[PDB]
Formats: C-alpha cells, sequence, structure tokens
C-alpha cells in the first residue's frame, strides 16, 4: 500500500495558520519521487536529507502540517527564522529533518470582494515551543489596568484575517504549504521509500 | 551595474519618507528578492527587512517595504531623530554568481 | 550566536594580511560563513562564502586569485588571506552569518541564503 499523500496535497480546503493541521503516515511505502518531481510546487526545500534519499530511507513516523500564508511569508517558515508567523503562529525546531513545499492557490482560496475566512494570530503574552498550537481569542490586554474581556487601546482581539481579493500582487496573494517532518527511534520503521 | 539608489532623503519628525532601489534583467528583473540594511557611524550594518517585506522581530513597526516592476522600497513612518543612518538594499545576481549591494542612502531630519 | 573578529593590520604594498573571525552560542559546521569588505565612506563588498562541512568556497569574480577563505571545524573558527596588497585595499572587513542552516533543492544541491542576520566588530586593514 502507498502512502495517502493525495489526502494531504489535493484536499478541498486548508487551516487557518495559527489552527494548523496535522497528519500522520504510518504503515505504508512514501513514493516521494511522485512529490520532488512535479511541476506543481512553487516552493520545495529539504533539511538533514537529500530528496533523492527519500526513496531509500525509512522512519519510525511520518507528519503532513497543512495551512495558508502570503506569498512573502513562505520565508518565515525555517530553521531559526522569527517574525509574526514563526513566534506565534508555527514554530519549527532547530533540529528539523524533513522538507517545506509550497505553491500558489490564488483561484482556489481568493474571492471577489476578499476571503476573510482565513486568520493569523497578531498578538499573544509569550513566543511559541516547537510544534505548538492554541485556539482561545482571549483579548490581549497591555494597558495601565486589565481589559476585563472588552476591546479598546492596548485591549485587542488576538486574531486578524488575510482577505485575499483575486487581482492583488504575488506577495499578497494565497499559498498553500505542507510541511513534511521524519521521525526515527529505537522503535521499528513503519513507513519507507519504493525498492 | 550593482542596485541603483539615491544617495540622500530628509522630512520632518513625525512624517514618512520612502528610499527606492532599482535592478535591471539580472538580480531583481530575473525575480529574486530585495533585502534591507541600517548602518550607523563607526558601526556594523544591521538587517531591517528580509524576503522583499518581512521585518525580523525587535526591528519597529514603522519600517515596511516592497517588490514591484524592476524595483524595490523601503518606507521609514513617524520620523524620529533616531531613524538618521545610512540605508542599504541588497539581492542576488545570477550574472555575478553571488549577492549585490546598492550605492546607500543618508537620512536626515528636517529639523 | 555572536561573531567575534582580529584586531586591525598595518601593512607595505605587495605584503599580506591574515583575517579570522569565530563563532559561539551554537553550531558553526553547518552554517554559510560569507565575507565582507567596506572602503572608507564607501558601500558595501561581497568577496566571497564558505559552508565548513563541504570546505570548498564561493568567491566574487573581482576578488578570486588574490583572496582565498579556510575554515576549522574543531575551532569553530574562519580565516581570510589577501595577496599583493595595494594601497586601494586599506577597508574594513567584517564576517557575516546566515540565520538558517544550508538546504537540499529538488536535485540535492546545497544551498545559502544571502540574508546576513549576524555580523562580526570588523577588523580595518591599512595599506601604506
Ligand atoms: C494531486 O493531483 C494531481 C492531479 O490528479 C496529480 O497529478 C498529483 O500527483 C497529485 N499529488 C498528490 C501528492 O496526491
Amino acid at each position: 500500500n502507498l502512502c495517502p499523500f493525495g489526502e494531504v496535497f489535493n484536499a478541498t480546503r486548508f487551516a487557518s495558520v495559527y489552527a494548523w493541521n496535522r497528519k500522520r503516515i504510518s504503515n505504508c511505502v512514501a513514493d516521494y519521487s511522485v512529490l520532488y518531481n512535479s511541476a506543481s510546487f512553487s516552493t520545495f526545500k529539504c533539511y538533514g536529507v537529500s530528496p533523492t534519499k527519500l526513496n531509500d530511507l525509512c522512519f519510525t513516523n511520518v507528519y503532513a502540517d497543512s495551512f495558508v500564508i502570503r506569498g512573502d511569508e513562505v520565508r518565515q517558515i525555517a530553521p531559526g527564522q522569527t517574525g509574526k508567523i514563526a513566534d506565534y503562529n508555527y514554530k519549527l525546531p532547530d533540529d528539523f529533518t524533513g522538507c517545506v513545499i509550497a505553491w500558489n492557490s490564488n483561484n482556489l482560496d481568493s474571492k471577489v470582494g476578499g476571503n476573510y475566512n482565513y486568520l493569523y494570530r497578531l498578538f499573544r503574552k509569550s513566543n511559541l515551543k516547537p510544534f505548538e498550537r492554541d485556539i482561545s481569542t482571549e483579548i490581549y490586554q497591555a494597558g495601565s489596568t486589565p481589559c476585563n474581556g472588552v476591546e479598546g487601546f492596548n485591549c485587542y482581539f488576538p486574531l486578524q484575517s488575510y482577505g485575499f481579493q483575486p487581482t492583488n500582487g504575488v506577495g499578497y496573494q494565497p499559498y498553500r504549504v505542507v510541511v513534511l517532518s521524519f521521525e526515527l527511534l529505537h522503535a521499528p520503521a513503519t513507513v519507507c521509500g519504493p525498492d | 551595474s550593482v542596485l541603483t539608489q539615491p544617495p540622500s532623503v530628509s522630512g520632518a519628525p513625525g512624517q514618512r519618507v520612502t528610499i527606492s532601489c532599482t535592478g535591471s534583467s539580472s538580480n531583481i528583473g530575473a525575480g529574486y528578492d530585495v533585502h534591507w540594511y541600517q548602518q550607523l557611524p563607526g558601526t556594523a550594518p544591521k538587517l531591517l527587512i528580509y524576503g522583499n517585506s518581512n521585518r525580523p522581530s525587535g526591528v519597529p513597526d514603522r519600517f515596511s517595504g516592497s517588490k514591484s516592476g524592476t524595483s524595490g522600497s523601503l518606507a521609514i513612518s513617524g520620523l524620529q531623530p533616531e531613524d538618521e543612518a545610512d540605508y542599504y538594499c541588497q539581492s542576488y545576481d545570477s550574472s555575478l554568481s553571488g549577492s549585490i549591494f546598492g550605492g546607500g542612502t543618508k537620512l536626515t531630519v528636517l529639523g | 550566536v555572536q561573531l567575534v573578529q582580529s584586531g586591525a593590520e598595518v601593512k607595505k604594498p605587495g605584503s599580506s594580511v591574515k583575517v579570522s573571525c569565530r563563532a559561539s552560542g551554537g553550531t558553526f559546521s553547518s552554517y554559510a560563513i560569507s565575507w565582507v569588505r567596506q572602503a572608507p565612506g564607501q558601500g558595501l563588498e561581497w568577496m566571497g562564502t564558505i559552508i565548513p562541512v563541504f570546505g570548498a568556497p564561493d568567491y566574487a569574480q573581482k576578488f578570486q586569485g588574490r583572496v582565498t577563505i579556510t575554515a576549522d571545524e574543531s575551532t569553530s573558527t574562519a580565516y581570510m588571506e589577501v595577496r599583493s596588497l595595494r594601497s586601494e585595499d586599506t577597508a574594513v572587513y567584517y564576517c557575516a552569518r546566515d540565520a538558517s542552516p544550508y538546504y537540499y533543492d529538488r536535485s540535492g544541491y546545497p544551498r545559502w541564503a544571502e540574508d546576513l542576520h549576524h555580523w562580526g566588530q570588523g577588523t580595518m586593514v591599512t595599506v601604506s
């Protein structure tokens, strides 16, 4: 049985980046040659491992993470980087062994008048740990007194929408992103490349 | 040859000031990104923007930037006397096989 | 991550100069180190780049042949030599470094990013 990469890369819809999705890949054969030969991708980069070697390697687990961001923000998805996405929405560990893959989704994820369903987290009282996630929409407070859940100056709602219109410049157009992470322990391999 | 950039710019306190940087068919015209640095006297350069518009953590929120056509731009906003420095742009050039830098821009406050 | 750099130089024309840099507070081996120069009152210039695990540098065409770059795994240190010096070689030289490790593209070639996130204190070299 081949691994279910069609449920990852060919789904209809993707998560908002503050509430990013993860999927586990196990007990299957991973034909990675399908991915790195594809013309579908506007960016494809691997860390710790070369793409051609993924056909030979074996892993205890594999994980696939999925979300939508702006075309300019993709550069914040790398080990050691900092910014609104890297600090408060999605954090990679310094040991990251895996690949980052992205493609333009303007015809899917934009709409006339702007698609406001996609959100990111603009505020948080402290930075994320690697692979941390959150949901709670509590008011960010930084004023002289507590905000008590009421909006105002230094009493801010923590999330902001992207608002993708169909005709904006390529750095403001929506991009779909997949991050693949490879895991190996003393516990036996459950994913391998084909032979 | 290298990225073309104006020698100096100026504005009043609390205003916006815009610095421009422009490439060729190589570099910015080939679709490569542009990055921006600041230098104070007697001191090594400091990064302000990467990836056309990404701003590091710990750079203040007045600095914004973009890329369009064969050009990129830096905007300084809510201007203060602390913002007097020399500003450089950078991009990759596939016809040099390495980095290229602009000629620099000394900002000045009008007082 | 903090870079630390060699002290200043004074030399006659036709002599040669050694410049050096050290990393601290993190991994040395997987990160690109780049050498930059700045003449007095003038814009920045890129000379060349090394990744220690591959050892062979990239060089800018103006500096290739007069300049050579090298690094040590055991001491977390990078070095440069400039040869057959002339008066216009009077400048400040900086080491600088990427914020991310090198990466493999779709064809398995190692690559590095042109952003200089971290900078050394700079070495003033002077030629009589
Ligand atoms: C996604 O769908 C296209 C069109 O059917 C196919 O060519 C491609 O291989 C698929 N990719 C994955 C990883 O499922």
